[PDB]
RNA sequence: GGGAAGCCUACCUCAAGAUAAGAUUUCCCUAGGACUUUAUGUCCUCUAAAGAGCCGUUCGAGACUAGGACGUUGAUAGGUU
RNA sequence: GUACUCUGGGGAUAACAGGCUGAUACCGCCCAAGAGUUCAUAUCGACGGCGGUGUUUGGCACCUCGAUGUCGGCUCAUCUCAUCCUGGGGCUGAAGCAGGUCCCAAGGGUAUGGCUGUUCGCCAUUUAAAGAGGUACGCGAGCUGGGUUUAGAACGUCGUGA
RNA sequence: GAAAACAAUCCAGACCGCCAGCUAAGGCCCCAAAAUCAUAGUUAAGUGGGAAACGAUGUGGGAAGGCAUAGACAGCUAUAGUCGAGUCGGCCUGCGCGGAAGAUGUAACGGG
């Protein structure tokens, strides 16, 4: 009818750089989700994946705020009885920065297939450089 | 250490104080007066 | 660290003069040849590649023959690593030979094998589970597993239950053996104790970690 | 700053279906025509290597499988000494 | 009268287990007259007061009566900590050796026999210790069937008798 | 439609069709439609997002008192001496803190 929805054959996918430095761990991964699930164009479906892919360096300088930093855990459970393992963000946040960004998005984007497929173009690296020069991504700041 | 919800100076060598969000009570003369809570 | 690749060749005792009598396994020892060096700049990682025994041309594929002639050294039946530090690598390059000498009497150390298969088995043998009675009534329940669970809460079984299933043929280590002779003239090292699997299996000798 | 049989490492085993499917060494394949819906397109003619499996003699491997050794350039099994 | 029993029905309505509740039960706190040779608060603590758990005896009848079949034992377990041993600490009416009370801590470990069907309980002898609880008072399409609750028979008692 | 799920709660009473508009309860950072809206304050406990008697120099706002630079309070010297301005002890009131131990798995904002 009149109202067309977006053919994934003609999406056209950007690439954005984003620096963590310094920067809210939420408020960050809100406009991360937003872009990844391409809510900022005019031609948006929810059953099509019109979004842009981000990457985001120097992502162990991400901040919290109060006592989050000692005070925030995270949990996972082996299916083992009694199996529950437990940690903290300080620790976290310096073994693997990419989990923390991964559960951070994870919670905000669909679940389901298409959320699958949407949180793959989400790049996390710790150092401030990533292997993806000849994308020619460019700078966003969010 | 005496841990109690209602912690009280005994006498006049005990001092009242703070330590993260934890409420003690040290004295200087009588160490059965040292008291931790509420 | 480097360690040494055998084969078990069987038990025997050594006898002190004291006349106590020690029992020993033996270890054959086809000196092992260097066939490749890793290092953190190509794999990341620091390993020597040593290869043992002998195996006919017509049982080499042309790859393991390409490979084995960039070291210039014979095919033979295995190939296995060892992870070594910076001071190992010293004096070692590829077409070396590791014999027999790198061990010394009294020295502690782990060997590694293949545990003898016992095919599929119960719980008595497998885990030390208790028989009931064979009389008083029992019907047909001797050997069984018994009650697996508990009622309705939770509702299953709990994943890592002990039950009926293969045993045996699998990698075990023993360590805290010590070296009673080292043969050189017949490469073959003379241990203190029992180590894993059947006469003629490949073994691993290693120098002692927990030390 | 100190600080426990407690937590993460540390010892043993498994582990890239880790769909994020990773790394290293070595080896193999280097031919022609027709057609159209112009494409890692479909057909023929010619070639099929490195290897893997089937099959056999078997095992300290095994429910069946899987796994290990060997098949005349041989000691894999039986016999014989 | 029926336990020699039978049919139509009900979870509209009891016994087991689950559910709501927490009078009762267990545990933790507030006040401090007193006991502590003098000293309330080392150890206790009168008369009174406020909470927590769902571990007891109970209340209600919400699920199951075209069926949710078990008291104890055996076999195999998993979880909580209000911790029995082992580990780290404060106080002491802590000389030392040993104790008392409180805090942290759930990694591992945490008896065999005599008697009764016993769960318990008393007893003998060990151990560093022989913890308290939840899981349909865990576990009977995994085992047993001693208690208990069909049909036989006997005693005491009750009834004229069944 | 809202309260996550949720006969008996809040809004609202479905003749049929529309890829049109305005509102109710409830909401506007993402899952997920709408303010990362504007001006003043409070909270530091993730309180918000379970909670009692009672206990406390947590932090704000009020109406009153004693003392005091002819020298107040706390420290030091043998009621006095040098320091050089605020200092003491109560009554209300907003938001916070301890009291707070359980059994398959985080499990007391639906989640991030
Ligand atoms: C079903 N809906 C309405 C709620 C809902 O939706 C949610 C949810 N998570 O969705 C739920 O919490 C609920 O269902 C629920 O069950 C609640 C409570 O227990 C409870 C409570 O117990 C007491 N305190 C007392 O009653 C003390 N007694 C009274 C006098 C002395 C003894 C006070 C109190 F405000 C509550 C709140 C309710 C809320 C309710
Ligand atoms: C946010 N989530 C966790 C719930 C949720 O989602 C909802 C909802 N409607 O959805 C809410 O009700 C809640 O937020 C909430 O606030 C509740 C309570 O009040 C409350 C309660 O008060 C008392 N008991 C007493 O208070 C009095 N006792 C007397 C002695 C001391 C205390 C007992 C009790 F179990 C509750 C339940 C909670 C539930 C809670
Ligand atoms: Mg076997
Ligand atoms: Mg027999
Ligand atoms: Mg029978
Ligand atoms: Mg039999
Ligand atoms: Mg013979
Ligand atoms: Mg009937
Ligand atoms: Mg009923
Ligand atoms: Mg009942
Ligand atoms: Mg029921
Ligand atoms: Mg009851
Ligand atoms: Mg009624
Ligand atoms: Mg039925
Ligand atoms: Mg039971
Ligand atoms: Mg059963
Ligand atoms: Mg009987
Ligand atoms: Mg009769
Ligand atoms: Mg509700
Ligand atoms: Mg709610
Ligand atoms: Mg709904
Ligand atoms: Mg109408
Ligand atoms: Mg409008
Ligand atoms: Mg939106
Ligand atoms: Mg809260
Ligand atoms: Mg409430
Ligand atoms: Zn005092």
């Amino acid at each position: 009818m009149k109202t067309l929805s977006a053919k994934p054959a003609e999406v056209q996918h950007d690439w954005f750089v984003v620096d963590a430095t310094g920067k809210t761990l939420g408020r960050l991964a809100t406009e991360i989700a937003r872009r990844l699930r391409g809510k900022h164009k005019t031609s948006y479906t929810p059953h099509v994946d019109t979004g842009d892919y981000i990457i985001v360096i120097n992502a162990e300088q991400v901040q919290v705020t109060g006592n989050k930093a000692l005070d925030k855990k995270y949990y996972r459970h082996t299916e083992f009885p009694g199996g529950l393992k437990e940690t903290n963000f300080e620790k976290l946040v310096a073994h693997k920065p990419e989990e923390i960004f991964e559960r951070a998005v994870k919670g905000m984007l669909p679940k389901g297939p298409l959320g699958y497929a949407m949180i793959k173009k989400m790049k996390v690296y710790a150092g401030s450089e990533h292997p993806h020069a000849a994308q020619q991504p460019q700078v966003l700041d969010i | 250490m005496k841990v109690q919800a209602s912690v009280k100076k005994i006498c006049g060598s005990c001092k009242v104080i703070r330590r993260n969000g934890v409420i003690r009570v040290i004295c200087s003369a009588e160490p059965r007066h040292k008291q931790r809570q509420g | 660290a480097i360690g040494l690749v055998g084969r078990k060749c069987g038990m025997t005792r050594i006898f002190t003069d004291a006349g106590v009598s020690v029992p020993v396994t033996v270890i054959e020892v086809d000196p092992n040849r260097i066939t490749q060096i890793k290092t953190l700049e190509t794999d990341g990682y620091q390993a020597v590649q040593v290869t043992t025994g002998e195996r006919r041309e017509s049982r080499v594929t042309n790859a393991q023959k390409g490979h084995f002639a960039k070291a210039g050294v014979a095919a033979g039946r295995l190939v296995k690593e060892f992870r070594v530090t910076e001071a190992e690598l010293e004096g070692r390059e590829v077409g070396g030979t590791i014999g027999v000498d790198l061990f010394t009497v009294g020295q502690i150390v782990d060997v590694t094998g293949q545990s003898k298969g016992k095919g599929f088995q119960g719980g008595v043998k497998r885990w030390n589970f208790r028989t009931q009675d064979a009389t008083h009534g029992n019907s047909v329940s001797h050997r069984v597993l018994g009650s697996t669970g508990q009622n309705q809460t939770p509702g299953r079984v709990f994943k890592g239950k002990k039950m009926a299933g293969h045993l045996g043929d699998e990698r075990v280590t023993v360590q805290g053996l010590e070296i009673v002779s080292v043969d050189t003239e017949r490469s073959v090292l003379v241990v203190k104790g029992a180590i894993p699997g059947a006469t003629g299996g490949d073994v691993i000798v290693r120098p002692t970690i927990k030390a």
